[PDB]
RNA sequence: GGAGUAUGGUCGCAAGGCUGAAAAAUUGACGGAAGGGCACCACCAGGGGUGGAGCCUGCG
RNA sequence: CUAGUAAGCGCAAGUCAUCAGCUUGCGUUGAUUACGUCCCUGCCCUUUGUACACACCGCCCGUCGCUACUACCGAU
């Protein structure tokens, strides 16, 4: 039951997320890991590969004033601070919910902003390693972040937002686009201006200055428009000269210069790139008078252009350590030391121990690929119905035949003896080519999807568009038998080395285990959330495991199964774009995995409560009056040093505290807790009520609890003495407060009587006639009895 | 039943506008209302590709 | 609609800044202009509870007194809608009491009679909303009245402690 | 018997007495007795 | 002869297997905090069995 | 186990199921001890409705689902 482990992972340069970085080194993001290459020589300097986290990362940031320490923001919402001196995440922050979108570093690098798709923005002390706080604006997700302290940010609702840092809330807002969406944010590093790129290609330009009155810092000094009316992706300034670059995801970037606003800024150049650029990045090099623009193109490429200052030239490039459009097929060698790699547009073969590409060919499309025994030569069936033949040694194309007209040849199977190949197309014919020439063709009902030989070259089986399978004899092409039951067309097949079993994978999210003697389905099995792409046995039962097999499925999953017990023995995660192809070692020692991830991987008490609150408020009043005596003696610095719980509650006054913590409880319980209070607690409560009346609030409550205290202890109060002055205070305060209230509302009802009668007099009658009977509320009052 | 247009009444009977409302209170009042409520053939190219 | 929305969000956030500042006067006037009574009520509660009132100001802020004296009739009327709600509540009643008290002390009853708004139709017309105000004020007046009739006890007991 | 219980509790039916109101007979529509 | 009621026997259908054992949801799924009501399967005052030895119905 | 109750004491019957290695009756004598409280343990029920005056209260909180819209990403 040897479980398998990802041993290698490669074939790739920058994924389709943003945030390229330059240092003469290029810092790009793989799927999970973050790797650095040299641009002069295409050798990667290193990788930053975290064994703990498997989420993709999409946010990459360099600390200003300190390189070699770098922040990354993942798909889950985590933050990792690494070094380049040593490939170690020094810290991780897990504060958001999903997909850290924008990062930000301090001018001094002690502070870090994290903006996410989950729309909340969390700042981070970088020496206390704490979520400092959490600015909450932004009805939808952030599309930009910058530090000034102060913060400027833009969110996808086309909303630009200026927060303070010391006083945690925003002070300025504007909209970029009334109906559109601000997508990108560009800041003058000298804090003079800001530009907002919105989805029409509209670049609104803004001037910036560096509270009871009208604060105004930003001004829309105008708007501009680029040529591309696409969603602009990113706008990057020159750190030194007066230039910047606008782009969306396109094969073009518009570099404009700095000298009305359209006069201020004109397009310097527009660089056409070979591919849709994902992310742009700046580079300046020591000793050049040029501009090193480092673009990372969505089709898995790196490009370096030189811009002259007072035309572009494709100066440097990185394409060879990975394919470019989408990997489709794989054929690992019989000695299992190299492998052919078949992508749309390209074919690259690679040595596995170097995990490094050795040869490269251009195709148009690559449906399927397979070397020929001896591994001298390789074969690709391609979308146009056609068939192309290359060799690995001279690195050339040998032959090419039109297998089908334009009927994409879906399946390719070398003969087990290795003197013929068979080819199955988007036509109704499966052809047979002995090497070559065409030995024999096969006419069927529908278009063939997949097929395979028998390891003992004795049978074959085909898997058709009709959700079915036709097992035929190898020698003569007679119907052995047929398979059904799959509701959707069977996508792949695989049979046992002893030709005793078949797994059949279809797009109906399940596989079938067939017994190959009369073809009884030994077990139908739903085991994948999506369309299972491919299935593969191990050839060798020399380990004693030959009826174990593997399933690659559209939910980014590989699953390891045993047919004999019909059980899941392992589950294989690790890719994040949908897997397309995979292959097993001839010895079965490992396996390679090709995905739309564009990677290949190799796998080996109540009153008591108010009593204490009263006590706390007494202490509060004591330190407050003492602080008053201090500040009255001298206006020197004097902190009141209230309780941590008061300052945790936001410096609220003690009276507010006690009234709130009393008003929380229900009335009956109030009656009883007020009852249960003891007499030492009484006069402090009296002083609180005195404060309440003097700063009157919830006056019926105050009177009520007052009278309760007095009646339940009417004797002990007239026993004591120190009550007397306090009771006089509460008498004066309460009597004046009640008088104030009553007099005001009595004024109110008086004036209301006046205006009501006057209104009636306005609304008496106008005409005078014989019918005076035109001269009243009513209510319903259902009663059941 | 006598509420204003952009605003809704509270259970306390206090006027709040949905615009002056916060998102958090919005979520919580949705939760309270729901709480009361609960108390009551294709191409092979597309297929393989 | 676009330029109106630009203005709206501008004034909305500047309102927010006023609230952060405690810029009470302009806060209230733009709060009236933006018609949102929760925040408006919060402001009213604070301004009747400043803890340092001008002894001459009817509300503790002569600026608020001035702007309510400078109110237009329609502003007055929508305010009255908010007032009748806050009078219906009895926790909010004193704050609901103080403002109309100044508001009555500001404007003459001839103007108050001659209020004519287009939004006076059905239940939300003048006689009715003032009527509801009348009844709820009556309830509270009764409440505080009997409350004072109770409160005389502390004078009695004080006189007793004088007797000893 | 555990099987039968399972069937009924899934397909929820019981032969329970219910709380029939005392005033179906005179209030066959069951009005609320307050404001209308 | 009519109308019913039963009763049994006859007859036709039901009685042709892409197949090989192990959802609904504007209403739902699951918590949590506070507050009440209760109970010799809770607290508290006690009482009283069995459980030690012998006899044996029963049950395992 | 909280009132003719715990317990004691015998006397009889022998009821279509059970029960004589006992069941079930009837009478006889008859106490102590709490008779309160949700603190522990729990169990249930509030936070919707089902009636209006006085009176009082005053927008519970969490993680997800389903729905409409918005825009994004990548194959065909």
């Amino acid at each position: 039951y040897l479980k398998f482990e990802p041993s290698k992972s490669f074939g790739v340069v920058v994924s389709s997320n943003s945030n390229l970085v330059w240092s003469g080194q290029a810092i790009v993001a793989a799927n999970e890991e973050v790797l650095v290459w040299d641009i002069k020589k295409g050798e990667l300097l290193s990788r930053w590969r975290d064994e703990n986290c498997k989420f993709r990362v999409t946010a990459i940031a360099q600390s200003r004033t300190d390189p070699d320490v770098f922040a990354v923001g993942y798909e889950d919402g985590s933050i990792r601070l690494w070094d380049s001196k040593i490939a170690t995440s020094v810290v991780s922050f897990n504060g958001h919910k999903s997909a850290i979108t924008v990062l930000a570093f301090d001018k001094t690098g002690v502070r870090l902003a994290s903006g996410s798709k989950d729309t909340d923005i969390i700042v981070w002390d970088l020496v206390a390693e704490v979520g400092q706080y959490k600015l909450r604006g932004h009805k939808d997700q952030v599309t930009g972040l910058y530090f000034i302290g102060f913060l400027l940010t833009t969110g996808k609702d086309s909303l630009i937002k200026l927060w303070d840092l010391s006083s945690r809330h925003c002070i300025e807002t504007h909209v970029a686009q009334a109906n559109g969406e601000c997508w990108a944010l560009g800041v003058s590093p000298d804090f003079t201006g800001c530009i907002t790129a919105g989805n029409d290609g509209e670049i609104t330009v803004w001037a910036l200055d560096a509270l009871s009155q009208s604060v105004n810092f930003l001004q829309n000094r105008g708007t501009l428009h680029r040529s591309s009316k696409e969603r602009a992706a990113e706008v990057v300034f020159h750190p030194l000269r007066d230039y910047f670059a606008v782009h969306g995801v396109e094969k073009s970037v518009e570099i404009w210069r700095i000298r009305e606003v359209s006069d201020v800024f004109v397009q310097h150049v527009i660089v056409r790139t070979t591919g849709k650029v994902r992310s742009v990045d700046w580079a300046l090099n020591p000793g050049v008078k040029d501009l090193q623009l480092l673009v990372g193109g969505t089709n898995n490429l790196l490009e370096l252009y030189n811009i002259v200052g007072k035309d572009y030239n494709k100066a440097l490039a990185v394409e060879l350590p990975g394919h470019r459009t989408d990997i489709r097929s794989v054929a690992i060698s019989s000695d299992d030391k190299m492998l052919a790699s078949a992508a749309n547009g390209s074919l690259k073969i690679w040595n596995i121990k170097t995990q490094q590409c050795i040869r490269t060919f251009d195709c148009g499309y690559a449906l399927c690929c397979a070397f020929l025994p001896g591994d001298k030569v390789v074969i690709v069936g391609t979308k146009e119905g056609e068939l192309q033949l290359y060799d690995v040694a001279s690195a050339s194309l040998l032959e090419t035949v039109n297998a089908h007209d334009g009927h994409a040849v879906w399946a390719l199977q070398v003969h087990p003896d290795g003197r013929s190949v068979v080819s199955g197309g988007a036509d109704k014919t499966a052809k047979f080519w002995d090497f070559l020439v065409q030995s024999r063709i096969l006419k069927v009902s529908d278009d063939i999807l997949s097929l395979r030989f028998s390891p003992d070259a004795r049978l074959l089986a085909v898997a058709l568009l009709d959700s079915t399978v036709k097992v035929f004899f190898n020698d003569t092409l007679k119907l052995y038998l047929n398979l059904y039951g799959h509701k959707l067309p069977v996508l792949s097949m695989d049979i046992s080395y002893d030709s005793k079993l078949i797994v059949t994978s279809s797009a109906d999210k399940n596989i079938r285990i067939w017994g190959l003697d009369f073809g009884d389905c030994h077990k139908a099995l739903f085991g994948h959330q999506d369309s299972i792409l491919q299935v593969a046995f191990i050839p060798h039962n020399s380990d004693g495991n030959g009826h174990y097999f593997f399933s690659a499925s559209k939910d980014r999953t590989i699953k390891y199964w045993d047919a004999d017990k019909f059980e899941q023995i392992q589950r294989i995660d690790g890719h994040h774009g949908e897997i397309w192809a995979l292959a097993v070692s001839h010895s079965g020692r490992f396996l390679v995995s090709a995905s739309h991830d564009k990677s290949i991987r190799v796998w080996e008490m109540a009153g008591e409560r108010i009593a204490e609150a009263l006590e706390l408020g007494m202490t509060d009043l004591n330190t407050i009056r003492e602080w008053e005596e201090a500040r009255q003696i001298n206006p020197n610095i004097a902190p009141p040093q209230r309780n941590p719980i008061f300052v945790a509650l936001g410096n609220i006054p003690a009276e507010t505290y006690v009234l709130n913590t009393l008003q929380k409880i229900k009335p009956a319980s109030l009656h009883d807790a007020l009852l249960v209070l003891p007499f030492s607690t009484i006069p402090s409560l009296l002083t609180f009520l005195n404060l309440f009346a003097q700063r009157e609030l919830n006056v019926p409550l105050t009177c009520r609890i007052l009278f309760f205290v007095l009646k339940t202890h009417h004797k002990q109060i007239v026993a004591s003495r120190t009550m007397r002055a306090t009771l006089e205070k509460v008498r004066a305060n309460l009597r004046a407060a009640l008088r104030r209230q009553k007099d005001e509302m009595g004024f109110n009802i008086a004036a209301l009587k006046v205006v009501s009668m006057q209104l009636r007099d306005k609304s008496v009658r106008e005409y005078v006639d014989e019918t005076w009977e035109e001269k009243v509320r009513k209510r319903a009052f259902a009663s059941l009895s | 039943d006598t509420a204003e247009k952009g605003e809704v009444v509270t259970k306390a009977g206090i006027p709040i506008a949905k615009q002056e409302m916060s998102r958090e209170e919005k979520l919580r009042r949705r939760r309270r209302e729901k709480e009361r409520i609960r108390k009551a053939v294709q191409s092979s190219g597309a297929y393989k590709l | 609609a676009a330029q109106a929305a630009l203005k709206l969000v501008e004034q909305e956030q500047t309102l927010e800044n006023y609230i952060h500042a405690g810029a009470y006067r302009d806060a209230i006037v733009l709060a009236l202009q933006l018609n949102h009574p929760g925040r408006l009520l919060n402001l009213f509660t604070n301004v009747v509870t400043t803890r340092n009132p001008d002894p001459d100001s009817l509300t503790g802020l002569k600026a608020v007194d001035d702007v309510l004296a400078k109110l237009s009739d329609e502003q007055i009327f929508q305010l009255l809608l908010r007032l009748r709600d806050w009078n219906t509540n009895a926790r909010t009643a004193p704050v609901a009491q103080r403002v109309l008290w100044a508001l009555f002390k500001s404007h003459p009853a001839n103007k108050l009679s001659s209020l004519s708004v287009k939004g006076a139709r059905g239940h939300k017309s003048l006689n009715e909303v003032l009527d509801a105000i009348k009844v709820y004020t009556e309830r509270h007046y009764k409440r505080i009245e009997e409350l004072v009739d109770e409160s005389y006890l502390v004078e009695y007991t004080l006189r007793e402690m004088d007797a000893l | 018997i555990e099987e039968l219980i399972k069937r009924r509790i899934l397909a929820g039916e019981f032969d329970e007495v219910l709380r029939r109101r005392p005033d179906m007979f005179g209030n066959p529509h069951g009005v609320r007795r307050g404001l209308v």
